[PDB]
RNA sequence: GAUGUCGGCUCAUCACAUCCUGGGGCUGAAGUAGGUCCCAAGGGUAUGGCUGUUCGCCAUUUAAAGUGGUACGCGAGCUGG
RNA sequence: AGCCAGGAUGUUGGCUUAGAAGCAGCCAUCAUUUAAAGAAAGCGUAAUAGCUCACUGGUCGAGUCGGCCUGCGCGGAAGAU
């Protein structure tokens, strides 16, 4: 089990990664296999983006902090949490083409510029191009 | 710091130490410099678990008879012959 | 559906992959020569890893991976037969230069992101066969 | 206790009628009558029924507790109902509906002919399914393994009058 | 099996077994098996529990035997009449008074110490309690 | 059905229930594992 | 200042630690047949060869040929090997 | 406690064997992706598969776990009118 001792450094590292990353993107994560997931986590590290299952009640705690502290009543059910720290986006489109193709999941909720985004506009951060594009 | 109650006994000998001992209490001596030894009684049951930390045969503790508190260090435990419980304890004023 | 491992030149004889392939509903002709017409660019001497993936009309499609982990680490280091007792009696001598040569290839298979962490997983697989890193 | 401190919510056009320890449960699906043990203090107020142990009786939580399971079925009875599923297995193995009878066919001389009681009604998919459907829990299920002790499943084969949710673990027979 | 290699007489007077034992701590190793019980542990009970609790640990770690069967024991056999002398020498015991520590182990885990403990108890004639050393 | 003066959990499905003030063990997984006090 | 001994015969009576029959759990129980345990005392439970024998061996039955108590039941009932 | 989900990759670890692919045995028991997953606690397969556990995320919403000293009880507990 989680002694406090080592809640708390989850809480940090979190917290720590929320302030410099740009955009984190919060879905669900319940009835997918470790093939599929260990899969993301090579398309994760490989766009910039960091991902993570932590416990709603501690990703309360580590997002108090500002600016995602409009996620909260987005830890209601599994949540896997992918911090976008290179680049802003990255994650909100490859999670958009890994719930197509896989068809479990919905992806609860966006966050980006310290302002909500409901499971219905999730396309907004899914339409953003390259950085990198303005040239 | 491991702080132990104690009172003076009123009684001394095999009867009263039996007698104490069934009231879940147990007598233990203080000696130790130039003041005279005190007869003490303890509760068996908060003592018991004191003793159960290492920590208390080397630190100094305080035992506080009647407002008075002495600063002794734990000499010799007498034990039951096979049940974890303890008969009898020397105290030695440090 | 099964997982098996075939040699880089040969696909044929009866006790490896006859009565074990063969049973389930796959052509032991049509796969015997698809798979060596493929593992030519393969090292003879060196046996190759290949999956099934069978339907309901007998068909099949194969994406083949990477030599074993416990396979190349006997080219290497110079033995046939591993030893018996592992850490309990050493078969060869294994550099640091040639972790990373077994590391560069399996790199399409492995889980590992850094070449430290790809390396480190084939570590373990020298351990546990008797080989000591020297 | 925890089971008791639940309450049972009484739904619409359910009828709950309290005579000191008798309660009546009418509704669509039929009416469930029950005696509470004494230990059992029962209060009805609003869409709820709630139980707690009556002073000086021990067991008071422990009754309360079974009173209360008890309630929550017969409320469930009476509205939704409980439908227990049977599959008899093995050769020449067949069951029919005559009525209030349920006539099985399980390898013996006599084909046997199984009379149903109050609230209990067969009907059979298959020469191979029995589906039983009524009020009473403890009486569909009093029922159902009646008719199951006919031929309990052989554990060589799987044969005989089995649950649908059954799960028949097999074995080999004696080497040699 | 235990018994005294020499000894100054044959036979001894029957005796009782009054009062507590001394040897009453673990005074060599990390743990031990005290009796509870007053009674006699023969050899053949002794080597019995010796050998049941060595083959748990695994023969690692070692292990003491506090008592030593050092009375014997005489017995008439059948179709004897009373007197015509003391019956002769057929075993040796250890009279065991409540607190004796009749084994103590160490260099294994207080769980295997325990489970070692509790096989050996077992075969054995007396009520006995686990023992831990202990700081005087 | 083992009748003996020792009745104990055999494996994590066994179970000691109290009927009648017959020490049993009743078991889901083994049915050798069936123990009766007496 | 006498409580007749083994075995048989005749006649028994109880216990159950059950031989058979009855109910049942496990089985290294497919069926048939066993093995083991639990419940159970209602009734039933060979005839011969050999030996004073009880016992035992053997022959041939039987669903079975139970284990014990009763002054090692039973001579003011018989036998007397 | 229950209920939903996952319990992966190197890899079928090495040796052995017709086969040993966590799961006949023997020796070792690291490392990677991690929310977490033993180079595997049990059932299964000729060997695979398949089923489930250790472990962990969700749900739930307030208690829960098993040692210590002790009082009184329960089983262990079958006999002959
Ligand atoms: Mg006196
Ligand atoms: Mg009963
Ligand atoms: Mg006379
Ligand atoms: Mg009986
Ligand atoms: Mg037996
Ligand atoms: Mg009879
Ligand atoms: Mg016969
Ligand atoms: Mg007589
Ligand atoms: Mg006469
Ligand atoms: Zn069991």
């Amino acid at each position: 089990a989680l002694n406090l001792q080592d809640k708390q450094a989850i809480v940090a590292e979190v917290s720590e990664v929320a302030k410099g990353a740009l955009s984190a993107v919060v879905a669900d994560s319940r009835g997918v296999t470790v093939d599929k997931m260990t899969e993301l986590r090579k398309a994760g590290r490989e766009a910039g983006v960091y991902m993570r299952v932590v416990r709603n009640t501690l990703l309360r705690r580590a997002v108090e902090g500002t600016p995602f502290e409009c996620l909260k009543d987005a830890f209601v059910g599994p949540t896997l949490i992918a911090y976008v720290t290179e680049h802003p986006g990255a994650a909100a489109r490859l999670f958009k083409e890994f719930a197509k193709a896989n068809a479990k999941f919905e992806v609860k909720a966006a966050a980006f510029e310290g302002e909500l985004i409901p499971a219905s506009q999730i396309d907004r951060l899914a339409t953003l191009p390259t950085y990198e594009e303005a040239i | 710091m491991f702080t132990i109650n104690a009172e003076v006994r009123k009684e001394q000998g095999k009867g009263a130490s039996r007698r104490l001992r069934a009231a879940n209490k147990f007598p233990a001596i203080i000696y130790g410099g130039k003041e005279a030894p005190l007869a003490i009684e303890l509760d068996h049951d908060k003592v018991m678990n004191m003793q159960a930390k290492a920590e208390f045969y080397s630190e100094v503790l305080t035992i506080v008879v009647d407002g008075k508190e002495i600063k002794v260090k734990a000499q010799d435990v007498q034990r039951h012959p096979y049940k974890p419980k303890l008969q009898h304890i020397d105290f030695v004023r440090a | 559906y099964v997982k098996l491992q075939v040699a880089a030149g040969m696909a044929n004889p009866s006790p490896p992959v006859g009565p074990a392939l063969g049973q389930q509903g796959v052509n032991i002709m049509e796969f015997c020569k698809a798979f060596n017409a493929k593992t030519d660019s393969i090292e003879k001497g060196l046996p190759i890893p290949v999956v099934i993936t069978v339907y309901a009309d007998r068909s099949f499609t194969f994406v083949t991976k990477t030599p074993p982990a416990a396979v190349l680490l006997k080219k290497a280091a110079g033995i046939k037969s591993g030893s018996g007792k592992p850490n309990k009696d050493k078969v060869g001598k294994i550099s640091r230069a040639q972790l990373q040569e077994i590391a560069q290839t399996k790199a399409a298979d492995m889980t590992g992101a850094d070449i430290e962490a790809m390396t480190r997983s084939i570590e373990g697989t020298a351990r546990s066969m008797g080989l000591v890193v020297e | 206790s925890r089971v008791a401190k639940a309450p049972v919510v009484v739904p619409a056009g359910v009828d709950v009628k309290i005579n000191g320890q008798v309660i009546t449960i009418k509704g669509k699906n039929g009416e469930l009558t029950r005696t509470l043990n004494d230990a059992v203090e029962v209060k009805h107020a609003d869409n709820t029924l709630t139980f707690g142990p009556r002073d000086g009786y021990a067991d008071g939580w422990a009754q309360a507790g079974t009173a209360r399971a008890l309630l929550n079925s017969m409320v469930i009875g009476v509205t939704e109902g409980f439908t227990k599923k049977l599959q008899l297995v093995g050769v020449g193995y067949r069951a029919a509906v005559k009525g209030n009878v349920i006539n099985l066919s399980l390898g013996f001389s006599h084909p046997v002919d199984h009379q149903l009681p109050a609230g209990i009604t067969a009907e059979c998919p298959t020469q191979t399914e029995i589906v039983l459907k009524g009020a009473d829990k403890q009486v569909i299920g009093q029922v159902a393994a009646d008719l199951r002790a006919y031929r309990r499943p052989e554990p060589y084969k799987g044969k005989g009058v089995r649950y649908a949710d059954e799960v028949v673990r097999t074995k080999e027979a004696k080497k040699k | 099996m235990l018994q005294p290699k020499r000894t100054k007489f044959r036979k001894m007077h029957k005796g009782r077994n009054r009062g507590l034992a001394q040897g009453t701590d673990v005074s060599f190793g990390s743990f031990g098996l005290k009796a509870v019980g007053r009674g006699r542990l023969t050899a053949r009970q002794i080597e019995a529990a010796r050998r049941a609790m060595t083959r748990a640990v695994k023969r690692q770690g070692k292990i003491w035997i506090r008592v030593f069967p050092d009375k014997p024991i005489t017995e008439k056999p059948l179709a004897v009449r009373m007197g015509k002398g003391k019956g002769n020498v057929e075993y040796w015991v250890a009279l065991i008074q409540p607190g004796k520590v009749l084994y103590e182990m160490d260099g294994v885990p207080e769980e295997l110490a325990r489970e070692a403990f509790k096989l050996a108890a077992a075969k054995l004639p007396i009520k006995t309690t686990f023992v831990t050393k202990t700081v005087m | 059905m083992k009748v003996r003066a020792s009745v104990k959990k055999l494996c994590r499905n066994c179970k000691i229930v109290k009927r009648d003030g017959v020490i049993r063990v009743i078991c889901s997984a083994e049915p050798k594992h069936k123990q009766r006090q007496g």
